[PDB]
RNA sequence: GCCCUGAAAAUGGAUGGCGCUCAAGCGUGUUACCUAUACUCUACCGUCAGGGUUGAUAUGAUGCCCUGACGAGUAGGCAGG
RNA sequence: AAAUAUGUAAGAAGUCCUUGUUACUUAAUUGAACGUGGACAUUUGAAUGAAGAGCUUUUAGUGGGCCAUUUUUGGUAAGC
RNA sequence: GGAAUACUGCCAGCUGGGACUGAGGACUGCGACGUAAGUCAAGGAUGCUGGCAUAAUGGUUAUAUGCCGCCCGUCUUGAAA
RNA sequence: GAAAUUGUUGAAAGGGAAGGGCAUUUGAUCAGACA
């Protein structure tokens, strides 16, 4: 769905022990803050001894992009199982927030490698601040300095089943 | 043909623990029970004489006739649709003491203690058990406590 | 013999709870909060932004 | 006695929604002053550098989803045991140990989150009826409220609902007063092309929490 | 579709009405309805119930057991109510001087009673002295002494008479009842 | 011609229509197989007590 | 990943058919929309349950009336016709 | 050495104080069993539900089964 | 540094259009608006008006059109076979 | 003086069966109130 981008805090259940345990902060996508909650359990449970039985969330709190208008060139790392193994992947994505390049890039991964969004790990998303640090050709062919590109073989939408005149493709 | 002796499919469940084969430590012969304890059954198998058949085995139920070197209890068995009153003659290295009601006694022993003291200043004694309710509010600090981040590890053979 | 639902038959509305004529006469569904003026401490605004 | 009892009877009548109208009163700032502290106290601890942590939901609504054709065994016998024995029916269930087990075991049979005050109120006010002497009886009226649950101090419909929202000494006996709300299908729809599903996963069963109330409404 | 937790449409089990034609029984049932709407009084519905049981469910009730209840301590001036056939007993000698209200009585019951310097009256008539049922005294006749009863339950080691014809020395008391021959029971 | 031999199918549905019937608790159980000795003498001491209250 | 080679059976032939190629195909996301004897509300029939009503001068107290819930079915059982 | 299944308990037929019976038992009014009288009411001893619970008599049909998910045996396998 | 808007939620805020339904049959209840008398959308529809009074509505029947419909009985795990 | 089955007359339909269910058109035919 459309993501959202989550900051979630955890932490194990205080005891007699150990009072006032480590707090655990994960910046998680997810179009809802059930979710959300979700799979701040999953990837906890694969980094340190705790559930959720075990454990408590102390504040979840949305992200919003601090200029969700403008370009940026953004690298992502991913972990992903096909149908045989485990692969790690880089790639590199185009937008104005870092929610839209999360979206593009499960659609990516869905259309080029066929993985569900159950088989995907978001390893990590990184702004690339510099030029000539985009390794990317399908990336860098549009950082060239004043691109232009024209749109051949329009294709207009018409209302009414029969036209009265040969259409034509122009633009 | 098949098999179906008194002892058949015994042959885990009345082994001794490891490394406790031997002779009966002496608190289970001193032990006194009366018409009306209650007792699991868990055979010995080194006593084979009044052993219980494997049915019973991990029951628990109530004295009825105590003799000389044995006791009666009685069980409740399941046989169709209904339960049926089964009467057992077991020797004392067979059973004891049942612990699913000494820690219930002293919550008696508990609430009456509990009732007279309130009697002369509070109503409302509230001697009933509860079940774990749901956590009250609370307030976390982060004084010296800054959260950490953690991010998805990559994926690694290391073989 | 008929099920008359209030919320919508205003009758009805006011047969039961007789608050409802003051919950409407001062208009308490659209309540003004009075403003207040806390700001977030640093560590949690450097946490929320934090990669 | 033309006019002699009748007087008395409107006098009393008269004395009885004073009561309640002083009662709804209260119950009104109740409700207001506690939303404002649990706001006030969120904004205290981020001043502070800290994190306050909200205590956890007291009452939940469930609601069935799933037909009566292959249920197995225990989960059918919990589902009777919450009164919930017909599709997209609901009940109010008080949030224990004991009880979050039961949920546990009928999670792909049923959908239910945490009540707000608003679908509370809307729940009762149209489709709620009391069960008296064995019989589904509407609740059209404060005196069949007051008739069965005054002894337990209810005497009004929101009397019964502030029993509800907050889980009161007598939420059990409050509670099983009302009968099993009958709801019907979603306006809109369901929102998933596949019910059957962990609302996670997309589907609809499972603990949706606050998102309870954009489905009971529409249900509603 | 609904999961029943129950039967649907099951009949109380209860009877509600005699089955009998007795038009004059159906009159005392018009009587004791009445009654027991309008009086709020335990011993009505308990009559009107009686009245509805059957010839095994209303054994009769002697002399003698209702002179053994007059012997209670305190019920001595009580009036004795039988929903049913008082039947006599000459295996009495002293009879008191109660008051009996029965459905039916039989020759000797009647004249037994009357001697004593009692007398015999009828369920309607019971009404109209005791519409509440002041100072009476239900009883009812043993049902489990019915020669029916001593055959049911028959079974290995129950102990209940089999249902049989002639009864004698080669009739079942051969293998299955002693030792010598197989078994006993 | 072979047939089935054995199975249990549906026969705990069947169990459950009616039956799983806890067992009734009586007040004064039998006293079937307690000890004869223990058992004359209790006849005895309830003989006993019995002319005491009544005297 | 998709596609291709590997890939041979007998009457003529079947993603259900036509047909479809930035699909009307494959993976994925967001909405609108269509319709079951299911769900919600109402009426009517029957069944079961709980209740009201013998007061005469107008007829059925197995009568009349109030309230709630329920309704699949072979073998088979019972009831009213 | 799990998971899932599985036995029992969560009170009035309960607890406590005092002291009666016996041919049983004890070196012994020691104990055992059953009782007299007194003290503690239903936040009276966890949760949820309960078209009320308990009980009896009598008799029909049936006693060829088969399929699906999961566990599983023989068999290369089978719509075995 | 000061606002706006988006998203989500609440209102016992207001208001327009469309469809289905009208069960009940003296009075009785709970309320509302009124100084009062009274009134009311408050325990189930009334008011006003037009055409026709007959095959016009409707019933029956034959036919046509859209969609659907395999031969009953019997044994059987399984029958249109 | 019934049915199977058949003749004549009248009406209707018919592109490898016929018959049936729900709904309405068309044709033929018919009861009920005129208060
Ligand atoms: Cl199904
Ligand atoms: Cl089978
Ligand atoms: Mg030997
Ligand atoms: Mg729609
Ligand atoms: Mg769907
Ligand atoms: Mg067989
Ligand atoms: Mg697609
Ligand atoms: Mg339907
Ligand atoms: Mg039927
Ligand atoms: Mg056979
Ligand atoms: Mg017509
Ligand atoms: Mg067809
Ligand atoms: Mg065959
Ligand atoms: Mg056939
Ligand atoms: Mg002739
Ligand atoms: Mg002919």
């Amino acid at each position: 769905a459309h993501f959202k981008e989550y900051q979630v805090i955890g932490r194990r259940l205080p005891t007699e022990s150990v009072p006032e345990p480590k707090l655990f902060r994960m910046r998680i996508f997810a179009s809802n803050e059930v979710i959300a909650k979700s799979r701040y359990w999953y990837f906890l449970q694969k980094l340190h001894k705790v559930k959720k039985a075990s454990g408590e969330i102390v504040s979840i709190n949305q992200i919003n992009e601090a200029h969700p208008t403008k370009v940026k060139n953004f690298g992502v790392w991913v972990r992903y199982d096909s149908r045989s193994g485990t692969h790690n992947m880089y790639k590199e994505i185009r937008d104005v927030s870092r929610v839209a390049a999360v979206e593009t890039l499960y659609q990516d991964m869905a259309a080029r490698h066929r993985a569900r969004f159950r088989s995907i790990h978001i390893l990590k998303v990184a702004e690339i601040e510099k030029t000539a640090d985009v390794k990317r050709q399908y990336v860098k062919q549009f950082l060239t300095k004043d691109l232009k590109f024209p749109l051949p073989h329009r294709v207009q939408k018409s209302t009414k089943t029969f036209s009265y005149k040969r259409p034509s493709t122009f633009y | 043909g098949k098999s179906h002796g008194y002892r058949s499919r015994t042959r885990y469940m009345f082994q001794r623990d490891f490394r406790k084969h031997g002779a009966v430590h002496l608190s289970t012969y001193l032990k006194v029970y009366k018409v009306g304890d209650i007792v699991d059954i868990k055979a010995n198998g080194s006593i084979q004489k009044g052993m219980p058949h494997k049915f019973y085995q991990g029951k628990t139920g109530v004295v009825y006739n105590v003799t000389k070197s044995s006791v009666g209890v009685i069980i409740n068995k399941m046989v169709g649709n209904r339960y049926l009153e089964k009467r057992l003659n077991l020797r004392v290295e067979h059973i004891k003491h049942s612990k699913c009601r000494q820690e219930f006694l002293e919550r008696v022993k508990a609430n009456a203690a509990k009732r007279a003291e309130a009697k002369a200043q509070g109503v409302a004694v509230q001697l009933k058990r509860q079940p774990a309710q749901p956590r009250e509010s609370r307030i976390v600090s982060t004084e010296g406590n800054v959260p950490q981040t953690l991010a998805p590890v990559p994926y690694e053979t290391f073989i | 013999v008929l099920k008359k639902n209030p919320l919508k038959n205003k009758q009805v509305l006011l047969r039961l709870n007789p608050y409802a004529k003051v919950f409407a006469a001062e208009k308490l569904g659209s309540k003004k909060a009075e403003k207040t003026g806390t700001k977030p401490a640093a560590v949690f605004t450097e946490t929320l932004k934090h990669d | 006695q033309v006019a002699a009892e009748r007087a008395a009877r409107k006098a009393a009548n008269k004395e009885k929604r004073a009561i309640i109208l002083e009662r709804n009163a209260a119950y009104q700032k109740e409700y207001e002053t506690a939303e404002r502290n649990i706001i006030q106290a969120k904004r205290d601890a981020k001043a502070a550098g800290s994190y306050y942590v909200e205590a956890q939901h007291k009452l939940v609504f469930v609601v069935r989803i799933k037909g009566i054709n292959k249920i197995p065994p225990k989960p059918r016998k919990v589902l009777q045991l919450l009164r919930l024995t017909r599709i997209n029916s609901g009940t109010f269930v008080k949030v224990t140990k004991a009880t979050l087990e039961l949920l546990k075991l009928i999670e792909p049979y049923v959908a239910y989150g945490y009540p707000s005050y608003s679908t509370i109120r809307q729940l009762v006010y149209k489709r709620g009826f009391g069960k008296i002497n064995k019989q589904r009886v509407p609740l059209s009226d404060n005196a069949i409220i007051e008739a069965n649950l005054g002894k337990y101090g209810i005497l009004s419909i929101d009397d019964l609902i502030h029993e509800i929202i907050t889980v009161g000494p007598h939420f059990k006996q409050a509670n099983n007063f009302l009968w099993p709300f009958k709801l019907s299908n979603p306006s809109g729809g369901w929102g998933v092309p596949r019910k059957f599903k962990h609302f996670i996963q997309g589907g609809s069963f499972g603990n949706r929490e606050e998102f309870i109330n954009k489905l009971v409404k529409s249900m509603n | 579709g609904i999961d029943h937790t129950s039967k649907q449409h099951k009949r109380s089990g209860h009877r509600t009405a005699p089955k009998s034609d007795n038009v004059y029984l159906k009159l005392l049932v018009k009587l004791y309805t009445f009654l027991a709407r309008r009086t709020d009084a335990p011993f009505n519905k308990v009559v009107l119930k009686a009245l509805f049981l059957s010839k095994i469910n209303r054994p009769p009730v002697s002399v003698s057991r209702i002179a053994r209840a007059l012997k209670q301590e305190g019920a001595a001036n009580k009036t004795v109510v039988v929903v049913g056939t008082v039947t006599d007993d000459a295996r009495i000698f002293e009879f008191p001087k109660t008051t009996v209200a029965a459905l039916r009585f039989t020759a000797g019951a009647r004249a037994k009673i009357v001697k004593a310097g009692g007398e015999c009256i009828t369920l309607d008539q019971l009404a109209v002295r005791a519409p509440k049922g002041q100072n009476t005294l239900i009883l009812r006749g043993p049902r489990n002494s019915r020669e029916a009863v001593r055959h049911f339950g028959m079974g290995p080691h129950k102990g209940k008479a089999p249902r049989i014809l002639s009864t004698g020395r080669k009739f079942e008391r051969a293998r299955g009842r002693r030792r010598s021959k197989g078994f006993k029971v | 011609a072979k047939s089935k031999n054995h199975t249990a199918h549906n026969q705990t549905r069947k169990a459950h229509r009616n039956g799983i019937k806890k067992p009734k608790t009586y007040k004064y159980p039998s006293l079937k197989g307690v000890d004869p000795k223990f058992r004359r003498n209790h006849k005895h001491a309830l003989h006993g007590t019995a002319k005491a209250l009544a005297a």
